[PDB]
C-alpha cells in the first residue's frame, strides 16, 4: 500500500496485541489503513527497502527467511 | 494467522519469564 | 646530605616527587630510609615530613 | 569455659540474630572494679557488675568497640572469644595475651613486602598469572 | 557579510524597532540614541545588530577592539595576581598573606600592572616565566 | 535553689585583634591555612560553639549574645520592610482602593533597561508588586499614612540598635553565669506571662483601642483623611462610643464580671467581615484578650522563688507507666545540660507550628483584603510551609547532634529515650513498611490511573466518576465544623472557616473563601502527603536513632555527627552519619512540601478562588479541572505544570520578565547541584592536580594548596544548590502565574 | 499480506537458528 | 577476604594497629626502622576493608595497603 | 594598636574582595548609567 503513495501512507512497524487495551485505545491505534491496532514505523526501513528494489511482501518475506538461514550459518 | 499473537504474546509474557526465572533461580541457588 | 641541606625528591609515589624539602635529620644507623625531610607544603593527609633513602634525594643547595 | 554474669539492662533489638545460632557468635569477658553504666555496642545503657561480666555479641567489631569503651573505664583485662555452633569457644583477642599495638617477641611478620609501594610490578607483567601486583 | 545582512539604517525591521525603542536609563532619549548608534552595524532580517568577528577592520569595533581592551585588562589582573604570589613566597608567613592581603606589597604591584605586556615579554625572553618540568611535581606514569 | 540575676563583669575584653585573626575560635584553625579546606572549615565551624570551648557557661554566653545579634538583623529587616513601605510604596493609594490597586513597595533604578520591572501596579505608582502581605498587615495595624510607617521604621532601627548593644553588653560587659541560664522554670514563667501573655494583652489593647475603630470606619467607606488619628479615639471618647456603644459602660463591667456589656467590641462572630473578607477585628480583639488571660494563668505553673508552682523535673519523673520503665526520668537533665536538645525540640515544634500557621491563615484570612489578594494568599502559605519544613529538618539534625555529642548513658538508663534506642530496629522496620505501604497505595493509584486513562479505560480509574475513594472522615469533620455555629458552638454566628462549609463569601467580584469540597483527588493527594511525611520521618528518625551506633558501625558516636563514611569496607559505609540522614531528609522534605504547595496552588485555583457573577455563580481560575486532572501524573504535568507555566515563560518584555529570568536561573542552579551530588571528591582532586601543574609551570601555584571540597561539603553544596534551585523555580513559577491570573 | 502457510514455514525455519543458538550458548558456557 | 600488605617504608608508629576496629593488625619485632617494630596483618579474615589503618598511616606514600578481595560474612560486616 | 587590627580585617580576603568588587561593580554600573547600550566600539 505504501509503495503506491509513499508521501501520504504511514508505514506500519508491527501489529499491537495487548490485552490491557480498552476499545477507545484499540480505535486510537487502528491507523494507516490497518484492520487492527498497529505501530507506525519511524526506522525508515520501508524507504530503504523500496529504494533497493523490493516491491512485494513476498520479497520482504524471502529476505527474512534468508536472514534466518544466514544467522543460522554464523 | 493473526491468532498466533494470542498464543505467542502470552508465552513471551508469562511462560518464558516463569520458565527462565524458575531455571535461573534454581541455577544460582545450586550448591 | 646532612641537616639543613635542601633536597629534591626522586620517589615517584611521593606527594613531593620533584619538590624541594629541607633535611631535618639523617639517622646514623642501618635503616633503609634514614633521611627525615620536612616540606613547606602539606600532603593530602596533612603531614609535611617523610623518611627517604639517600638514593631518592638530590642535594640542590 | 566463659565465666561472668550478663550485665543488667543488656536487652535490645540490636542483639544476636539467627547468625549467632547458625554461623558464629562472639563473647567479651571483663572484670570491673565497680558496678557502672556503659553504652552497649548496638545501643542501650547497660550496667556492668563488680567482678566478671560476660556479654554475647554478633560481630568481633562489637567486642573491639566495647573494648575501646572499657579502656575509657580504666579496664584492659577484656577477652573476646569466637563461639561456633558446635560450642567450640576460641580465645581470639588479645591473640597472645599482649595487645597488638604493644610489640611482643614470638610474633612473625605476615603479608610484609620488602619494597616501597612504588616498586610493585605493573598489572600487564602479572597478566594471565595466578599472582597479583601486591604479592 | 552573509545570511540576509543589510546596514541597520536600510533594514525596515530596524526602523520599526527604533520607533518603539525602550529607554535603557533615566535619559528619555536613551532608547533613540541606542538605535542611532546601532544604525552603523549590520542587521539581520528581524532588525537586530549582527556582529562580524573575522578581523574585518571596518567591523573592528564589533570584536577586535573589545578583544584588545579585554586582553589588556585580563592580562593586568593575571600579572598583578602572579606578581603578588611571587612577592609573598619570599616572606615567612606566605599562607597568611594569601587570605590576609599585605596592601604594602599588593598596591604597588596593582599600580605597576599597566606595563604587564613589557614585563611578560621580558620574563618570557629571560626563562623567568616558566619553571623546569623536572622541578615541578607530577603523578607516577 | 532561688532564681536570681548572677553575671560575671567584663568577661571578654572588646578589641579588633581577633577580627584580624581568622579562625581564632578553633585551636586547629588558629595555626592558619595550609590548604583551601581551611577556608571552608572556618565558615563551617564558625557558629559551632561546642567545638570552640568545652565550658557550658562560655557556650551559653556565646548563644545568648548571638541571639541579640539575630534579633538585631531581623529588626533591621522588619524596619527596612516598613521603611520601604513608608518611602517606596503605593500603600496610601492602596488604602483608598484595596480591590483595584496592586501592593508594591520595591522601586527599581533605571539602569541597563531593568526599569521594565517597575510595572503599572495602580495608584499612579510604578514598582515591583509585593506578595509578602505587608499592606494587609499595616491595614490590620490601623496604619493610615506614610508618617506612621516612618515612626515605626525609626522605632525599629532604635530597637535593632538596642538589640546589638544588648548582645555586646551581655557578652563583653555583663555575661550571665550558667546558674542564670538553667532557671528553665523562671524562663518559662516570664516567656509565657510577659513575652506571650502580656504581648497578647498589649496587642488586645491596640486592637480594641486603635485597629478595630480605624478598620470599622474604613469598612464603612470613610475616606482615609476623614478617619481620626488613633490617639483621637482615646482623647475623644465620643468617636469610639459611636462605633462601639459598649465603651459607654467604662471599665466597671470588667471588674464586676458584667462582661456582656463589651459584647459589641469583644465578639465571637466567626466567618469573615463581608466588606474586607478578613476575620472580624472584634473577634481578633477577644481572641488576643482570651489568649493573654490563658497565658498569664499558664505562666504561674512553674516554681521560682516562693515554693508554690511545679518543678518540671518532678512532673517528668512522675510520668512513668508499665510500658516505659523509668518514663521521662533523666529528660530534664538532657534538656537543661544540652543546648542541642533544646534547639532540636524548639526547631521541631516551631517548624510544626509554622505549617499550622500556613493552613490557619489561608482558611481564616486574618487581615483585611488578604483573602482576595490571591498572590499574597498563595505566597504566604508556600513561604510558611517552606520555613516550617526546614525548621522541622533542623529539629531532627540537632536531635542527632545531641545523640552523638550530649547524650549520657548514666542519665538516660531505662527512660523513654533509652527504651526507644533498644527497639529502634522495631521502630524503623515498621516505619519502613508503612512508607512502602503508603507509597504503593498512594502513588501506585496515580500510576494505575495514568495507565487506565492511557489504555482508554476511564471506567477502571480511581476517580469520582469511576472507582471512588471518598475521604468520608474529612467529609464528616467538615460537616461537624459547618453545623458547629448554633450547635456545639452556640455563641458562634458563622463557622470558624468557610472552607469547612456555609456559603461562598465574595469581596469585590472575587471569592474570599468558599467550602473546599473533598473527593477522590483530595483522598489521593492527602495519602501522598502522609506518604512523603512518613518517608521524611523514616530518614530523619533513622538518622537520630542510629547516630551513635548501628549493626554496621558499632562506634559511630566516636566518628562523630558529621563524617563522610567509614570507608568502602563492610560492602561500603557511605552516608551512615546522622549528618548524612539530614542531607537525605532535606531532599524528601523538599519532595514532600513541593507536593503540598502544588496541592494548595491547584486545589485553591480550581475549587475555591475565582470571580462571582451578580446571580452568585462562581467561575474558578482553572474551572474545577482538579477533580478529573489531579488523579493522574499526566494531569499534573499538563493541567498544572505545563498549563500554569505559560505566564512565567511568556514574561519577557514585561514587568514579570524578572520571574522568567529567576525561573531559568533557578532551573540552572538546580541542574548545577547534580554535578556535586552525582560526582565524588576523588575525580575533582585529580583534575585540580593537573590545573595546579599548569599554575606551577607558570609559577602562579598558590601557597594555600587547592583541594577539592570535602566529601561532606560536596553533599552540603549539592543539597544547598538543589533546594535553592528547586524552591526558587517554584517561587518564580508561583509569582508569574498568580500575579497574572490571581 | 503473506499467507498463513508462509508464516508457519518462517516459524519452522526459525527453529533452526533457535537450535543452533542453544548449541552455541551451551558450547560458549564450557 | 581482603588482603592487607605492609611495605618496608613502615616507621612502626603503631597508629594502623590502634585504628583497626577488628584487630587484624599487630606490631612485630623488626630491625628496618628506628622504632624497631613493623605492622603485620595476621588476621586478614577479620578485615572489613574500612581502610582506617591507611587513614592512620603517616608515611608518604602509605606503608599499609588494603586490597579489597572476595567478600565474606566477616568482610561484609554482617551481624546476620 | 586598634587601627592596625581594622586595616588587617579590611585586607582579609572576603572584606577586601567585597570592597574591590563593590568598586568594580560601581565603576561598571556608573559607566553604563552615563554611556548605556554599548554593544560595540563605534567607528
Ligand atoms: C506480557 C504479557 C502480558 C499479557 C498477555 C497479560 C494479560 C492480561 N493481563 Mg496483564 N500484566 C502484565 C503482563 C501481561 N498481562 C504485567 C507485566 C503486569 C504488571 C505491570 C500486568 C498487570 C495486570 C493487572 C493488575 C491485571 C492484568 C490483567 C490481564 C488480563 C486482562 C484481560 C481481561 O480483562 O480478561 C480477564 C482475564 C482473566 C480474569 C484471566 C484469564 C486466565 C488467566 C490469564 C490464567 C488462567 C490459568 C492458566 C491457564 C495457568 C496459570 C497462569 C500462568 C502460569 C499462565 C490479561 C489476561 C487483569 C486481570 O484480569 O488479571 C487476572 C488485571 O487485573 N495484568
Ligand atoms: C593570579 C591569579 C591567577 C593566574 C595568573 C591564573 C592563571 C591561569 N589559570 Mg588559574 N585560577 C586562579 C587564579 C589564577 N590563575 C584562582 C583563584 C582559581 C580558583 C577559581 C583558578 C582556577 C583555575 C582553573 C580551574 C583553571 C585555571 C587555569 C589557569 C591558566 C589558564 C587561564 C585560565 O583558565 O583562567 C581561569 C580563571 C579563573 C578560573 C578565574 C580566576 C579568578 C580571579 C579573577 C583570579 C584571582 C585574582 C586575585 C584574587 C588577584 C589578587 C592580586 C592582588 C593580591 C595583588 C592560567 C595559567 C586553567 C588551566 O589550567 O590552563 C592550562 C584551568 O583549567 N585556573
Ligand atoms: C533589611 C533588608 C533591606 C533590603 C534587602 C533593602 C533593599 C533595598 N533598599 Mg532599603 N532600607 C532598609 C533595609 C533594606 N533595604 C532599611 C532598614 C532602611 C532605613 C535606613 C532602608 C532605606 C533605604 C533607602 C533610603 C533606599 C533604600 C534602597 C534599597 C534598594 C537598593 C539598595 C541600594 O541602594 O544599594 C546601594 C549599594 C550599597 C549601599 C553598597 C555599595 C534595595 C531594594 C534604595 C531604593 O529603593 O531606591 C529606589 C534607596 O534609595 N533603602
Ligand atoms: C535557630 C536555628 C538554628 C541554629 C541556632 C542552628 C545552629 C547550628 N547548626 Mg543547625 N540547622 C538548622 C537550624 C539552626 N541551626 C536547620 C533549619 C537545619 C536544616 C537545614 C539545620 C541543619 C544543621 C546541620 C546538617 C548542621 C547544623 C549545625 C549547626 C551548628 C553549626 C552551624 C554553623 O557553623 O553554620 C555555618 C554556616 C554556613 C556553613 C553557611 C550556611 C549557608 C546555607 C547552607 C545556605 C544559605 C542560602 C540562603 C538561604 C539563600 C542565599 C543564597 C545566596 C547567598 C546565593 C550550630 C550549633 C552543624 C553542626 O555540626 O552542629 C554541631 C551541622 O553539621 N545544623
Ligand atoms: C521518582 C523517583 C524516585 C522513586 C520512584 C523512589 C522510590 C523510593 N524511594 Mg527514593 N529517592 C529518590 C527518588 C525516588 N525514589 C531521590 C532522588 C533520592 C535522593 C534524595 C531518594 C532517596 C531515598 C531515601 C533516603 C529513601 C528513599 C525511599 C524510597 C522508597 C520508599 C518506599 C515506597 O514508596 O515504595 C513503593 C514503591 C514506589 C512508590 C515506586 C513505584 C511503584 C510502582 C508504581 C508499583 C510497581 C509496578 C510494577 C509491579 C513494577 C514491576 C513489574 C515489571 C518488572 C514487569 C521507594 C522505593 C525510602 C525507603 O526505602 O523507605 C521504605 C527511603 O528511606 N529514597
Ligand atoms: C564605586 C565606584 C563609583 C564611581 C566611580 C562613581 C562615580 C560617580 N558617581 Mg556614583 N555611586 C556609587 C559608586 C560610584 N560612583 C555607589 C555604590 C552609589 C550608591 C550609594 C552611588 C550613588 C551616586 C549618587 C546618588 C550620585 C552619584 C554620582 C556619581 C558621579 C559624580 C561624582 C560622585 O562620585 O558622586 C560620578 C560619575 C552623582 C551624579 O553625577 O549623578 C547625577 C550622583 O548624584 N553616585
Ligand atoms: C560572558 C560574556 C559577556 C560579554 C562578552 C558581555 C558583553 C556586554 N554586555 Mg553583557 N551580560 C552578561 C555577559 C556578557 N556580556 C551576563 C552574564 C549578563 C546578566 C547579568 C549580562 C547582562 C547585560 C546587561 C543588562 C547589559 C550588558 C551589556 C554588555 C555590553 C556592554 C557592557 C559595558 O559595560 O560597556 C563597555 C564598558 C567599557 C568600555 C568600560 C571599560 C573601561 C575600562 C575600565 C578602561 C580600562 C583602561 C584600559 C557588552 C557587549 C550592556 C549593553 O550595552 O548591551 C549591548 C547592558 O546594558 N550585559
Ligand atoms: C499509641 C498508644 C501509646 O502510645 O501507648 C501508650 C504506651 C505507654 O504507656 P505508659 O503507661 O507506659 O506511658 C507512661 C509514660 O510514658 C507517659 O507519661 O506506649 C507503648 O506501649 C509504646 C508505644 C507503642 C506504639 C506502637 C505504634
Ligand atoms: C510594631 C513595631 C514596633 C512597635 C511596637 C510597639 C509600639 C509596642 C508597644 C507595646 C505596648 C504598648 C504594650 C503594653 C502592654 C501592657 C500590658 C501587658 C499591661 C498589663 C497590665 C496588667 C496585667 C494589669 C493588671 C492589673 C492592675 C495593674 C491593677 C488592677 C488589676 C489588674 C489585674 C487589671 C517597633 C517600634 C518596636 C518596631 C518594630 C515593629
Ligand atoms: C586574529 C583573530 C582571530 C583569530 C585568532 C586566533 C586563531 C588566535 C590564536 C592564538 C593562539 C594559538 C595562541 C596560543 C598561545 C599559546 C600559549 C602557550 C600561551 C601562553 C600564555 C601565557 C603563558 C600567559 C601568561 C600570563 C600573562 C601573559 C598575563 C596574565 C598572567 C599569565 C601568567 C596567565 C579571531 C577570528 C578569533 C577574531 C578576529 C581576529
Ligand atoms: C565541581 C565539584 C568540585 C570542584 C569545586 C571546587 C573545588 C569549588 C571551588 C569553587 C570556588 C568558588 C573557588 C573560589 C576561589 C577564589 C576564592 C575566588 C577568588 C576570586 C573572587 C574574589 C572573584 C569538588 O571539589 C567536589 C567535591 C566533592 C563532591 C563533588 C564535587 C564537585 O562536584
Ligand atoms: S565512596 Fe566516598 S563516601 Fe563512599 S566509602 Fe568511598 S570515600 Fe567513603
Ligand atoms: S603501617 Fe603506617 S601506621 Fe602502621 S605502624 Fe607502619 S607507619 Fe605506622
Amino acid at each position: 500500500q505504501w509503495i503506491k503513495d509513499p508521501l501520504h501512507v504511514r508505514p506500519i512497524a508491527h501489529a499491537i496485541w495487548d490485552p490491557h487495551f480498552g476499545k477507545p485505545a484499540i480505535e486510537a491505534f487502528t491507523q494507516a489503513g490497518a484492520n487492527g491496532p498497529v505501530n507506525i514505523a519511524y526506522s525508515g526501513v520501508y524507504h530503504w527497502w523500496y529504494t533497493i528494489g523490493m516491491r512485494t511482501n513476498t520479497e520482504l518475506y524471502t529476505g527474512s527467511v534468508f536472514l534466518l538461514l544466514f544467522a543460522s550459518l554464523f | 494467522a493473526s491468532f498466533l499473537s494470542s498464543i505467542f504474546v502470552p508465552v513471551i509474557g508469562w511462560v518464558v519469564p516463569i520458565a527462565t526465572f524458575s531455571f535461573l533461580f534454581l541455577y544460582i541457588e545450586r550448591e | 646530605v646532612q641537616r639543613g641541606s635542601k633536597v629534591r625528591i626522586l620517589r615517584p609515589e611521593s606527594y613531593w616527587f620533584q619538590d624541594v624539602g629541607t633535611v631535618a635529620s639523617v639517622d646514623q644507623s642501618g635503616i633503609k630510609y634514614p633521611v627525615i625531610v620536612r616540606f613547606d607544603k602539606v600532603n593530602y593527609a596533612g603531614i609535611n615530613t617523610n623518611n627517604f633513602a639517600v638514593d631518592e634525594l638530590i642535594e640542590v643547595e | 569455659t566463659l565465666s561472668g554474669k550478663t550485665p543488667l539492662f543488656a536487652g535490645s533489638t540490636g542483639g544476636l540474630l539467627t547468625k549467632a545460632v547458625e554461623e558464629e557468635k562472639y563473647a567479651i569477658t571483663w572484670t570491673s572494679p565497680k558496678a557502672q553504666v556503659f553504652e552497649l555496642p548496638t545501643g542501650g545503657a547497660a550496667t556492668m557488675h563488680e567482678g566478671e561480666n560476660l556479654l554475647y555479641i554478633a560481630r568481633k567489631e562489637y567486642g573491639i568497640a566495647l573494648g575501646g569503651q572499657l579502656r575509657k573505664f580504666k579496664i584492659t583485662n577484656y577477652k573476646i572469644y569466637r563461639i561456633l555452633p558446635s560450642g567450640e569457644t576460641t580465645f581470639i583477642h588479645p591473640a597472645d595475651g599482649v595487645f597488638p599495638e604493644k610489640v611482643n617477641a614470638g610474633r612473625e611478620k605476615v603479608r610484609f613486602n620488602a619494597r616501597s609501594i612504588g616498586e610493585n610490578p605493573n598489572p600487564s607483567q602479572v597478566k594471565f598469572s595466578g599472582k597479583a601486583t601486591y604479592d | 557579510l552573509g545570511a540576509d545582512l543589510t546596514p541597520c539604517a536600510e533594514n525596515p525591521a530596524f526602523q520599526a524597532l527604533a520607533k518603539n525603542a525602550r529607554n535603557t536609563t533615566a535619559d528619555p532619549q536613551s532608547g533613540q540614541k541606542r538605535f542611532e548608534r546601532y544604525s552603523q552595524a549590520l542587521c539581520g532580517p528581524e532588525g537586530y545588530p549582527h556582529l562580524i568577528v573575522d578581523g574585518r577592520l571596518d567591523r573592528a569595533g564589533d570584536f577586535l577592539i573589545p578583544s584588545i581592551l579585554f586582553l589588556y585588562i585580563a592580562g593586568w589582573i593575571g600579572w598583578v595576581g602572579r606578581a603578588y604570589l611571587q612577592a609573598i613566597k619570599k616572606d615567612s608567613d606566605t599562607e597568611q598573606k594569601e587570605i590576609q592581603l599585605d596592601l604594602g606589597i599588593a598596591l604597588p604591584i596593582i599600580a605597576t600592572g599597566f606595563a604587564w605586556p613589557a614585563a611578560a615579554v621580558k620574563e618570557l625572553l629571560s626563562g623567568e616565566l616558566t619553571a623546569k618540568d623536572s622541578e615541578i611535581t607530577v603523578s607516577p606514569r | 535553689k532561688k532564681a536570681r540575676v548572677i553575671v560575671d563583669k567584663d568577661p571578654v575584653p572588646t578589641s579588633f585583634e581577633k577580627w584580624a585573626q581568622p579562625g581564632h575560635f578553633d585551636r586547629t584553625l588558629a595555626r592558619g591555612p595550609k590548604t583551601t579546606t581551611w577556608i571552608w572549615n572556618l565558615h563551617a565551624l564558625a557558629h559551632d560553639f561546642d567545638t570552640h570551648t568545652s565550658d557550658l557557661e562560655d557556650i551559653s554566653r556565646k548563644i545568648f549574645a548571638a541571639h541579640f545579634g539575630h534579633l538585631a538583623v531581623v529588626t533591621i529587616w522588619l524596619s527596612g520592610m516598613i521603611f520601604h513601605g513608608a518611602k517606596f510604596s503605593n500603600y496610601e493609594a492602596w488604602l483608598s482602593d484595596p480591590l483595584n490597586v496592586r501592593p508594591s513597595a520595591q522601586v527599581v533604578w533605571p539602569i541597563v533597561g531593568q526599569d521594565i520591572l517597575n510595572g503599572d501596579v495602580g495608584g499612579g505608582f510604578h514598582g515591583i508588586q509585593i506578595t509578602s502581605g505587608l499592606f494587609q498587615v499595616w491595614r490590620g495595624w490601623g496604619i493610615t499614612n506614610s508618617f506612621q510607617l516612618y515612626c515605626t521604621a525609626i522605632g525599629g532601627l532604635v530597637l535593632a540598635g538596642l538589640f546589638l548593644f544588648a548582645g555586646w553588653f551581655h557578652y563583653h560587659k555583663r555575661a550571665p553565669k550558667l546558674e542564670w541560664f538553667q532557671n528553665v522554670e523562671s524562663m518559662l514563667n516570664h516567656h509565657l506571662q510577659v513575652l506571650l501573655g502580656c504581648g497578647s494583652l498589649g496587642w488586645a489593647g491596640h486592637l480594641i483601642h486603635v485597629s478595630a475603630p480605624i478598620n470599622k470606619l474604613m469598612d464603612a467607606g470613610v475616606a482615609v483623611k476623614d478617619i481620626p488619628l488613633p490617639h483621637e479615639f482615646i482623647l475623644n471618647k465620643s468617636l469610639l462610643i459611636d462605633l462601639f456603644p459598649g465603651f459607654a459602660a467604662g471599665l466597671t463591667p470588667f471588674f464586676t464580671l458584667n462582661w456582656g456589656q463589651y459584647a459589641d467590641f469583644l465578639t465571637f462572630k466567626g466567618g469573615l467581615n463581608p466588606v474586607t473578607g478578613g476575620l472580624w477585628m472584634t473577634d481578633i480583639a477577644h481572641h488576643h484578650l482570651a489568649i493573654a488571660v490563658v497565658f498569664i494563668i499558664a505562666g504561674h505553673q512553674y516554681r521560682t522563688n516562693w515554693g508554690i508552682g511545679h518543678s518540671i523535673k518532678e512532673i517528668l519523673e512522675n510520668h512513668k507507666g508499665p510500658f516505659t520503665g523509668e518514663g521521662h526520668k533523666g529528660l530534664y537533665e538532657n534538656l537543661t545540660t544540652s543546648w542541642h536538645a533544646q534547639l532540636a525540640t524548639n526547631l521541631a515544634f516551631l517548624g510544626s507550628l509554622t505549617i499550622i500557621i500556613a493552613h490557619h491563615m489561608y482558611a481564616m484570612p486574618p487581615y483585611p483584603y488578604l483573602a482576595t489578594d490571591y498572590a499574597t494568599q498563595l505566597c504566604i502559605f508556600t513561604h510558611h510551609i517552606w520555613i516550617g519544613g526546614f525548621l522541622i529538618v533542623g529539629g531532627a539534625a540537632h536531635a542527632a547532634i545531641f545523640m552523638v555529642r550530649d547524650y549520657d548513658p548514666v542519665v538516660n538508663q531505662n527512660n523513654v529515650l533509652d527504651r526507644v534506642i533498644r527497639h529502634r530496629d522495631a521502630i524503623i522496620s515498621h516505619l519502613n513498611w508503612v512508607c512502602i505501604f503508603l507509597g504503593f497505595h498512594s502513588f501506585g493509584l496515580y500510576i494505575h490511573n495514568d495507565t487506565m486513562r492511557a489504555l482508554g479505560r476511564p471506567q477502571d480509574m480511581f476517580s469520582d466518576t469511576a472507582i471512588q475513594l471518598q475521604p468520608v472522615f474529612a467529609q464528616w469533620v467538615q460537616n461537624l465544623h459547618t453545623l458547629a455555629p448554633g450547635g456545639t458552638a452556640p455563641n458562634a454566628l458563622e463557622p470558624v472557616s468557610y472552607a469547612f462549609g456555609g456559603g461562598v463569601l465574595a469581596v469585590g467580584g472575587k471569592v474570599a473563601m468558599m467550602p473546599i469540597a473533598l473527593g477522590t483527588a483530595d483522598f489521593l493527594i492527602h495519602h501522598i502527603h502522609a506518604f512523603t511525611i512518613h518517608v521524611t520521618v523514616l530518614i530523619l528518625l533513622k538518622g537520630v536513632l542510629f547516630a551513635r551506633s548501628s549493626r554496621l558501625i558499632p562506634d559511630k558516636a566516636n566518628l562523630g555527627f558529621r563524617f563522610p563514611c567509614d570507608g568502602p569496607g563492610r560492602g561500603g559505609t557511605c552516608q551512615v552519619s546522622g549528618w548524612d540522614h539530614v542531607f537525605l531528609g532535606l531532599f524528601w522534605m523538599y519532595n514532600s512540601l513541593s507536593i503540598v504547595i502544588f496541592h494548595f496552588s491547584w486545589k485553591m485555583q480550581s475549587d475555591v478562588w475565582g470571580t462571582v457573577d451578580a446571580a452568585g455563580n462562581v467561575s474558578h481560575i482553572t474551572g474545577g479541572n482538579f477533580a478529573q486532572s489531579a488523579i493522574t501524573i499526566n494531569g499534573w504535568l499538563r493541567d498544572f505544570l505545563w498549563a500554569q507555566a505559560s505566564q512565567v515563560i511568556n514574561s519577557y518584555g514585561s514587568a514579570l520578565s524578572a520571574y522568567g529570568l529567576m525561573f531559568l536561573g533557578a532551573h540552572f542552579v538546580w541542574a548545577f547541584s547534580l554535578m556535586f551530588l552525582f560526582s565524588g571528591r576523588g575525580y575533582w582532586q585529580e583534575l585540580i592536580e593537573s590545573i595546579v601543574w599548569a599554575h606551577n609551570k607558570l609559577k602562579v601555584a598558590p601557597a594555600i594548596q587547592p583541594r577539592a571540597l570535602s566529601i561532606t561539603q560536596g553533599r552540603a553544596v549539592g543539597v544547598a544548590h538543589y533546594l535553592l534551585g528547586g524552591i526558587a523555580t517554584t517561587w518564580a513559577f508561583f509569582h508569574a502565574h498568580i500575579l497574572s491570573v490571581g | 499480506s503473506i499467507s498463513d502457510t508462509q508464516v508457519y514455514i518462517a516459524l519452522v525455519v526459525a527453529l533452526i537458528p533457535g537450535l543452533l543458538a542453544w548449541r552455541l550458548a551451551t558450547e560458549l558456557y564450557k | 577476604s581482603h588482603t592487607v600488605k605492609i611495605y618496608d617504608t613502615c616507621i612502626g608508629c603503631t597508629q594502623c594497629v590502634r585504628a583497626c576496629p577488628t584487630d587484624v593488625l599487630e606490631m612485630v619485632p623488626w630491625d628496618g626502622c628506628k622504632a624497631a617494630q613493623v605492622a603485620s596483618s595476621p588476621r586478614t579474615e577479620d578485615c572489613v576493608g574500612c581502610k582506617r589503618c591507611e587513614t592512620a598511616c603517616p608515611t608518604d606514600f602509605l606503608s599499609i595497603r588494603v586490597y579489597l578481595g572476595a567478600e565474606t560474612t566477616r568482610s561484609m560486616g554482617l551481624a546476620y | 594598636d586598634q587601627s592596625s587590627y581594622l586595616i588587617k580585617f579590611i585586607s582579609t580576603a572576603p572584606v577586601a574582595a567585597t570592597i574591590w568588587l563593590t568598586i568594580t561593580a560601581g565603576i561598571l554600573i556608573e559607566f553604563n548609567r552615563f554611556f548605556p547600550d554599548l554593544l560595540f566600539h563605534p567607528l
